[PDB]
RNA sequence: AGGACCGAACCGACUAAUGUUGAAAAAUUAGCGGAUGACUUGUGGCUGGGGGUGAAAGGCCAAUCAAACCGGGAGAUAGCU
RNA sequence: GUUUAUUAAAAACACAGCACUGUGCAAACACGAAAGUGGACGUAUACGGUGUGACGCCUGCCCGGUGCCGGAAGGUUAAUU
RNA sequence: CUUUAAUGUUUGAUGUUCUAACGUUGACCCGUAAUCCGGGUUGCGGACAGUGUCUGGUGGGUAGUUUGACUGGGGCGGUCU
């Protein structure tokens, strides 16, 4: 895991190119927000995958798409 | 995220006109009482039009609040029946529970959730100060008077 | 009491073993005798993740009463025994209600005394009290953390968290640690010192005792090679680096506290 | 003095048999590759 | 009672004689210490290679250990024989 | 008691004690992709790691450098506004 | 300009404080007469520990490499135009 249900992004490979431009990994890593949110429709509360800009994704595109990918899961909360 | 928030009091609040704001106040602290809609750009315009029919209706449903800041900034006796103990001891106590949905701010409840508490209240019967929340941001006394099942 | 031997051989020269003539000689209440096992300080991946626990006797596991809080039923006090998973003496209780317990000792062991919960009623050791309610000087028994967190301070034998001032709205104690906390009035503690007040005069005087014990012997640093340990030496031992833990650690630094949750509390720590 | 391979049958078959390695993907691998070679004796466990 | 003792059975091997293209994975024969315990120890189980596990020798990890074994990389590379 | 299976079997290793220090327990520590678990479900009369080595008499000067902790009034100071 | 009051104005820093995010190997009810898990509640912390992005200090605890020819062989020594 360490989805952002919201986005379908997760980690990503990349190297570090350093002082001494070295090629070393350490791969690129989502924030990965775990957050919490409320559902007037259910009255009840859902946890859904969010990353760093992840907010504004969810209010633009509606809690509803990303809260029926948790129910496509077959999650339980 | 931006939203289109409908509450009119507290440090943000312009009555159902667009105003962007932090992510910490869209959403999380208003949409577990419906007091905002999503600036999703499929119905902002829509929204905008809404507002005008809205508002006067809204207003009254946001007169719940000025209560609560009335009647437990000038205080009197909140009257609870809990269970004693044989030497008065609140075993029970008051605690959130019960100064949360029976307290006579609003009548209503303030949803009851997560709350800062640095050390208790109500130890033994009797009256006694209990600073709690009158708002959201605002902590202020209440007196209870505590009497025995 | 306590028995020291006549060093009749070496190893026996310093041993020393506590007992009472009270304690019982038999095996415990097997019904009632609730199953220890020890993981060897083996964790999930099958490795040895504390280094140098592991060993030794099976030493049986009773639940324990850690907060002693009972609202005014008597108990006969059935016996004081000896428990083999800590320092302190546990009591099989028996109260008069019909509810049997293993209960941890406090100062008071008294034949139908009462445990007594509440502020008018609570004042023979052992009957708990809000720690508003406690006067000063007061050596206290297991002393709660939080209202409902249960008696985590001052569990093993003859210990204290004692208090030390009583003013402003928190209660001000001193710990046997060197810590000096503030904790909140709305707190349950207990009167008396921890029971078993004796403990203190072990000497073990043979390595066999911390041996089953569980604990495991522990080598020189400088004694291992530098490959086997960080610090480890050369062609005859050549101590003169700092000292260092087999992972990097400063044995004689370092304040390594991350807790960041219950700090408001603590108003003075160890320090370097 | 004493030598490395010694009776207990025990300690081989849940380690090195089938059912147990088959429910992973990983021994499915080493099953399939002994399969296919030609080798006769699967496990080794009979 | 005993991290005590002389000592088989039971286990080890400080030293000595021998062996060294031995019967031998230091065994044998003789002196010797643990065995009323931190001893001896059967069964079932587990951690996977600069990783484990070490009352410490950089010990031991499938007749093997200051670098296990196999299958690919692989016809490594060689400035060198 | 332990010890390089076969060079030591001890001058090294262990230990009670003795000194130093971390840790207030979701501990210090550890390993694991991280959940997590062990420590210990015990907890400062307890647990890790360090130096020294039962016991009698003791341990005078000194942090400079070496590793490491911590504090503050502030001159400047990356990234950054 | 220096110090600087009244104070118009934008942004960076600060204290004190709330619960409303966020934290919970605290506890309780419940799914569930499943110690897990998850939501809730309640005890307590709290817009902080946390984690990511950006970037600078420290740091062999760790891993990969590296550390002259010449020269009556040479180490070393002395010298290299």
């Amino acid at each position: 895991s360490r989805v952002c249900q919201v986005t379908g992004k997760r980690p990503v490979t990349g190297n570090n190119r350093s002082h001494a431009l070295n090629a070393t990994k350490r791969r690129f890593l989502p924030n990965l927000h775990s957050h919490r949110f409320w559902v007037e429709s259910e009255k009840r509360f859902v946890t859904l995958r969010v990353s760093a800009k992840g907010m504004r994704v969810i209010d633009k595109k509606g809690i509803d798409t990303v809260l029926a990918e948790l129910r496509a899961r077959g999650e339980k909360y | 995220m931006q939203v289109i928030l409908l509450d009119k009091v507290a440090n943000l609040g312009s009555l159902g006109d667009q105003v962007n704001v932090k992510a910490g106040y869209a959403r999380n602290f208003l949409v577990p009482q419906g007091k905002a809609v999503p600036a999703t750009k499929k119905n902002i315009e829509f929204f905008e039009a809404r507002r005008a029919e809205l508002e006067a209706k809204l207003a009254e449903v946001l007169a719940a609040a000025n209560a609560r800041a009335e009647k437990i900034n000038a205080l009197e006796t909140v009257t609870i029946a809990s269970k004693a103990g044989d030497e008065g001891k609140l075993f029970g106590s008051i605690g959130t529970r019960d100064i949360a949905d029976a307290v006579t701010a609003a009548g209503v409840e303030v949803a009851k959730s997560e709350v800062r508490l640095p050390n208790g209240v109500l130890r033994t019967t009797g009256e006694h100060e209990v600073s709690f929340q009158v708002h959201s941001e605002v902590f202020a006394k209440v007196i209870v008077n505590v009497v025995a099942e | 009491a306590v028995v020291k031997c006549k060093p009749t051989s070496p190893g026996r020269r310093h041993v020393v073993k506590v007992v009472n003539p009270e304690l019982h000689k038999g095996k415990p209440f097997a019904p009632l005798l609730e199953k220890n096992s020890k993981s060897g300080g083996r964790n999930n991946n099958g490795r040895i993740t504390t280094r140098h626990i592991g060993g030794g006797h099976k030493q049986a596991y009773r639940i324990v009463d850690f907060k002693r809080n009972k609202d005014g039923i008597p108990a006969v006090v059935e016996r004081l025994e000896y428990d083999p998973n800590r320092s302190a003496n546990i009591a099989l209780v028996l109260y008069k209600d019909g509810e049997r317990r293993y209960i941890l000792a406090p100062k008071g062991l008294k034949a139908g005394d009462q445990i007594q919960s509440g502020v008018d009623a609570a004042i023979k050791p052992g009957n708990t009290l809000p720690m508003r309610n406690i006067p000063v000087g007061s050596t206290v028994h297991n002393v709660e953390m939080k209202p409902g967190k249960g008696g985590q301070l001052a569990r093993s034998a003859g210990t204290y968290v004692q208090i030390v001032a009583r003013d402003g709205a928190y209660v001000t104690l001193r710990l046997r640690s060197g810590e000096m906390r503030k904790v909140e009035a709305d707190c349950r503690a207990t009167l008396g010192e921890v029971g078993n007040a004796e403990h203190m005069l072990r000497v073990l005087g043979k390595a066999g005792a911390a041996r089953w014990r569980g604990v495991r012997p522990t080598v020189r640093g400088t004694a291992m090679n530098p490959v086997d340990h960080p610090h480890g030496g050369g062609e005859g031992r050549n101590f003169g680096k700092h000292p260092v833990t087999p992972w990097g650690v400063q044995t004689k630094g370092k304040k390594t506290r991350s807790n960041k949750r219950t700090d408001k509390f603590i108003v003075r720590r160890r320090s370097k | 003095m004493k030598r490395t391979f010694q009776p207990s049958v025990l300690k081989r078959n849940r380690s090195h048999g089938f059912r147990a390695r088959m429910a992973t993907k990983n021994g499915r691998q080493v099953l399939a590759r002994r399969r296919a070679k030609g080798r006769a004796r699967l496990t080794v466990s009979k």
